[PDB]
């Protein structure tokens, strides 16, 4: 537990983590990739909507 | 069943300075399903956040607020002459009492004005006595009115008006009814205003009757 | 574009029944979860009542429970609303309001509007219609402080809907106070309009007072004396 | 630790009208188990609804409430005379304030009689006197004294009888007591009440030394 | 039936000690967990203490915490509560109270009561007995207001119980005014209880008022004056 | 967001015997982490618990209290002539408004004294009439200014000072300034002191122009 | 002994920077987490900033945000804070205190303070220094009541920090009330302090006081006449 030394008032720095990843991950490997992701049918990655 | 209560009831802030309005959940957390409006007394709400931190399409990139467990909290980055509205929460099954912006200004003396009734509401069956603050600012003062040299309430109606935008300043007026069976009576009606920011409370005497 | 049109409502007596309608342009009606909500004169707006897509499961709430009823057909493209038994604390506008749904594998809405439509204002009330008594509030001497001066006109027993007013055919403002009426007993709307217009200035032009009673189309011009 | 709010503070309705009433633990959920309890002033509390959904046996069917979480609301399907009592929540280690659920009449003038120490109160050393406000409504009021034409205050009490069945209006007392060498110097006592519903505070003044 | 009487009580100088006892009939005492609940005069509801099926572990609440001890003896089919310094702000009525029990494989209280038997008032003060002062309280001239008027007795000096008081041995009401008596200074009850009767029917019948003192026997009548 | 409010705001009790004091926090529970402090006004804040259950070293053994969860109570075993200060209380971000430990003594009448402005004062263009009273308990005292026998407010300001130490009794004090012009309009100013205490409110008139 | 000497602070136009020093000597400032607190006169006290050991992250409340950045300097054995445009109401006195720390298999602090070391007052007004006026407070006839009576001085136009005053060389003290100095209009301070003596006692030995002034040091001495 820390608590005491993480959390601090009005909110905290950003701790991430991702939604979706496309294929099964092989181990110990990871992701860093911040580009915008899409759900829909309609394109995205590169446009924000 | 849910109660949304904000805080504070009335800010007052200079058409630039920003500041935060913090709104708690009463029951438990909402888990961020809230969203937020804005809706000037003249026609209808429109929307500006929702899920609480995302921000829908249109709005000005100024608003930007931020709020988990009971205390959700809104931030504005900076103040532009279109906060003169109500800001109201929407948690899925309650809605806020809202909460009132205000653009700030020097303190301002009222001016008092007592009409009497007319002739014409001499023989209607009831008398109406008006008094009229005009040019005052802040929104806070107490109407009191002396009949025949005796306090008395329960009787009269006060009704305010919306602040003006070319010069923000509003007015407020009281009207008196009553019958003519007891106006006759009395001689002297007399209007007092206390105002925090005038030296001395406000009285102006009238006397039936004209002259 | 897409809007939602409001129709129904006015004047009804305690205890009786109405009816209002949303008509809904602009997008796809049939899989949007719809909302009624409410706001009453001068007060917080309160959230009414639920729909699903089929409009077969509704949420009434607890003040309304029992007496109203929201249907959604879907060929219509309309949204219904039917009350009965009302109550004189229910007097406000309606509005009915959109819910966001996901619309992916799950629908999911997600219990936060988007549009407004342009609402209705329903009013019950044991009085009638009645004209409004007017009177000119021209301050005399001994009234009146300085050279600059205020002149207006109260309206008195108007219980339709709120009046509008103007001056001179609406030619000139001088900072116009509208001063929305006020309730009073029997059920009375009464407001009183003035001007900010020094009073060393009649006598060269006429001052004609309009009150534009389109409820019952009883249009009355009023003189004003400065006594 | 746990406290009971409970809201609203008070509630007064119509003979047949329905009400509902929340309360609200502090933090935390106790795994709705919650109790109801209604008291008569005169007699002890009874059980109405346990574990915040399950009304007990004997209890009216009219009595049916349901809650879960920080907030449980009991709601009433219709009303008797028998709401002239204190509901007061009951979670493991407290209770609540309580609400008075009153029952509503129209505005009733009050009246005010005001009597004198006789003279045996005042070979005792000290007078005292008394004021009867009889058969005003609704439950608010303010009565003051004005001693030498002077109004004084935190040298008197007050007493509020509770509403009476057959006709639901009440009567107030309120008595003023002094030492006799005070009681001799002034003059005038004089006896105000403030009421909402009345035009003007009704003043009734008295003078020393009967006749 | 099932009824829980409570017995001891009555007024006990500052620091002293007092032991109440409560008697279960028409149930079964072993199987039910118990408590305390006290009453403040005038005010709310405030748990007390809570006693298991023996008597093995006590709930004792902040305010009674190493001042209140509660037994529960079995056998003899009784509940205690004994305590010791006894502190002023502690007037109050106490209830016997019950815990509901399923009675199951395992008893499983639910922290909710089910019966509340009859209170008994406790009192703590320096003051000691004495008898109460009653004198006449009848409206004069130029005092009383129209035809009808009020008529009353005013007791003074009465640490004793609350007293009961009645007009013509009880033999009309007229709208009685019990005014439930009230403590000033140096531990005194004051009540004043007066019957709204015209001023205009003195002289043909006698108009007296009993003040039945219980605690003391100090039985006092009295007659009014019109002045 | 977190707001702790220390109930009540003055416990005046007398020197021998013990004190308590409680803290009401606002939501939530931070693993019963809370610490209390004493502040003499003129010395610098010192913890006397930490965890809300351990006592810190050198602290006098008599300070020790302890809570759970909702609400937090700490108690003083008996009392010494130290507990002239403020108790706040620290909890993860917020400091509560405080509560104030004042010693019990009789009822005392205070004594009023208005010095009127001198001559050096009189030639600045403003004026400053000056109200003290001395010698008065409790800390629950009411001035005011009967200008042109009007009573006014709103225009004055006043001070307290803090607890004595040899004979438990404190001064309070009312300046009132106005413009000379202003104040040579007026003939009368009196002063009156409004206490729970007092048999009748004492009235001290003053006249200008001395003698 | 373990204490830290705070450092900085002072008289500041607004908008202007000010720049605080805490240097801790008696304990390891290595660990420590690091906390800076306000006090504003005569009110309550409001968390200010928190720093961990090694510095790189910091905390900050909303009304010191954007303003104010603490900094704890390890080698240098300092905790430092820096603020900008320094609003009116910051005027408030500054306490660097630290935060607990186990230090066991992990530092672990506990969010309570230790040990508070003497803050410094801070100032920011649109005012500048000036010299105090000083004049005499000695009733006259008809207005010293009785045998007693106070006489003392009252400072004016005097911004700089609080000040003191002596009656006589110190040579008589008969009960001193200090009333501590309060802010008016266009940001000025003023105190009045009074001692109180009998009447009959002036004539054979005079009356003065002095104020010593250390901002500026303008000690000033005035003697004070029966008038
Ligand atoms: C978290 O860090 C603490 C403290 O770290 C200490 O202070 C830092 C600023 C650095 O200088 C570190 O190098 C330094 O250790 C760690 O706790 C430390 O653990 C060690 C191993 O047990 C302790 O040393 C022992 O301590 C006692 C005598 O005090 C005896 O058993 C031995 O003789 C030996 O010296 C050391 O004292 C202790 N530090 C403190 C300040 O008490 C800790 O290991 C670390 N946590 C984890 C999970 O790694």
């Amino acid at each position: 537990n820390s608590n005491n030394l993480d959390s601090k008032v009005g909110g905290n720095y950003n701790y991430l983590y991702r939604l979706f990843r496309k294929s099964n991950l092989k181990p110990f490997e990871r992701d860093i990739s911040t580009e915008i992701y899409q759900a829909g049918s309609t394109p995205c990655n590169g446009v924000e909507g | 069943e849910i109660v949304m209560t904000q805080s504070p009831g009335t800010l007052s802030l200079s058409p630039g300075e920003r500041a935060t309005l913090s709104c708690r959940a009463s029951q438990s957390d909402s888990s961020n399903s809230l969203a937020w409006y804005q809706q000037e007394p003249g026609q209808a709400p429109r929307l500006l956040i929702h899920d609480a931190s995302s921000r829908a399409t249109g709005i000005p990139d100024r608003f930007s607020g931020s709020g988990s467990g009971t205390d959700f909290t809104l931030i504005i980055s900076r103040l532009e002459p279109e906060d003169f509205a109500v800001y109201y929460c929407q948690l899925y099954g309650s809605f806020g009492q809202g909460t009132r912006l205000e653009i700030k200004r020097t303190v301002a003396a009222p001016s008092v004005f007592i009409f009497p009734p007319s002739d014409e509401q001499l023989k209607s069956g009831t008398a109406s006595v008006v008094c009229l603050l005009n040019n005052f600012y802040p929104r806070e003062a107490k109407v009191q009115w002396k009949v025949d040299n005796a306090l008395q309430s329960g009787n009269s109606q006060e009704s305010v008006t919306e602040q003006d935008s070319k010069d923000s300043t509003y007015s407020l007026s009281s009207t008196l009814t009553l019958s003519k069976a007891d106006y006759e009576k009395h001689k002297v009606y007399a209007c007092e205003v206390t105002h925090q920011g005038l030296s001395s409370p406000v009285t102006k005497s009238f006397n039936r009757g004209e002259c | 574009e897409v809007q939602l049109v409001e129709s129904g409502g006015g004047l009804v007596q305690p205890g009786g029944s109405l009816r209002l309608s949303c008509a809904a342009s602009g997008f796809t009606f049939s899989g949007y979860w719809m909302h009624w909500v409410r706001q009453a004169p001068g007060k917080g707006l309160v959230w009414v009542s639920r729909v699903n897509r089929d409009g077969s499961d509704a949420d009434y709430a607890d003040s309304v429970k029992g007496r109203f009823t929201i249907s959604k057909d879907n060929a219509k493209n309309t949204l219904f609303l039917q009350m009965n038994s009302l109550r004189t604390e229910d007097t406000a506008v309606y509005y009915c309001v959109r819910e966001a749904t996901t619309f992916g594998v799950i629908i999911m809405p997600e219990w936060y509007f988007d549009l407004w439509g342009r609402g209705t204002l329903v009013t019950v009330s044991s009085a009638s219609t009645k004209g409004p008594s007017v009177f000119p509030l021209a301050p005399s001497s001994k009234s009146t402080s300085g050279g600059t001066a205020a002149l207006g006109c109260l309206v008195k027993d108007y219980f339709p809907e709120p009046v509008t007013v103007s001056w001179n055919s609406g030619a000139l403002t001088s900072g116009v106070h509208t001063f929305p009426a006020v309730l009073q007993s029997s059920g009375l709307y009464s407001l009183s309009s003035v001007v900010t217009v020094p009073s060393s200035s009649l006598g060269t032009q006429t001052y004609i007072c309009n009150v534009n009673h389109k409820p019952s189309n009883t249009k009355v011009d009023k003189r004003v004396e400065p006594k």
